[PDB]
């Protein structure tokens, strides 16, 4: 589907709501990374579980296809290929249900 | 309505006021929110009317208390004055808080724990 939307109008991010539920799951996340290489588009794919690394690593590879591992907990970028590792700090509203800058 | 209004519709009709010469003594269980109560008299007697306020805030320092007061206008907080940085609409907002509290009429005096003959004088 993907595939079809960025030769007919232009594709500039996929956004996947959650892994876990998508139907091993390491062979799905090598999947996802090779999407992400052929569309030349960021591709995020969200997943469920303090937090750190272990807690998804235990339940099917991920760790080493995906470039970026943020956590919602505080944003944590705890893996990024780009350079920096560390702590974003976002606000969020509820209300209107935003997450906002700071 | 007497009196000084209390800026809360219903307290008004009971009491008329707030009016002159008489001692209003306000008791409430630790952490109720009787200095947020007395606090948010103060403001509106100050900001609505146009008659000065004083408050003597033996326990809670003088600054400490002015964000309490400012928080409680501009509907500002959670993001949160304490914790540093705040969103564009916290900041146009404290701008405002502090512009209309500005010009209010208020005194504060937090000497640590004072005699009733200060306080007269």
């Amino acid at each position: 589907k993907c595939r079809r939307l960025k030769q007919e109008s232009g594709l500039g991010m996929i956004v996947i709501d959650y892994l876990q539920l998508i139907q091993e799951v390491s062979e799905i996340s090598r999947s996802l990374k090779a999407l992400a290489r052929e569309l030349e588009v960021p591709v995020i794919a969200l997943s469920q579980l303090r937090p750190m690394m272990s807690d998804i690593r235990e339940s099917g590879s991920i760790e080493q296809d995906a470039d970026i591992v943020a956590f919602l907990y505080e944003i944590i970028i705890a893996k990024q290929r780009n350079g920096p590792v560390g702590t974003v700090q976002l606000a969020f509203i509820k209300e209107y249900n935003k997450f906002v800058n700071l | 309505i007497t009196g000084i209004p209390t800026g809360f519709t219903e307290l008004d009709r009971m009491t008329s006021g707030f009016q002159r010469s008489d001692l209003i003594i306000v008791a409430a269980r630790p952490s109720v929110g009787k200095t947020a109560f007395a606090l948010n008299i103060a403001q509106n007697v100050a900001t609505k009317t146009n008659e000065n306020v004083a408050i003597f805030s033996l326990e809670m320092s003088a600054q400490q208390l002015v964000m309490r007061m400012l928080c409680a206008e501009g509907n500002i907080n959670a993001q949160n004055l304490r914790t540093g940085k705040l969103t564009p609409e916290d900041w146009g907002k404290l701008t405002m808080a502090m512009g209309s509290l500005s010009n209010a009429g208020i005194y504060i005096d937090d000497t640590p724990s004072i005699r009733v003959s200060d306080i007269r004088a």
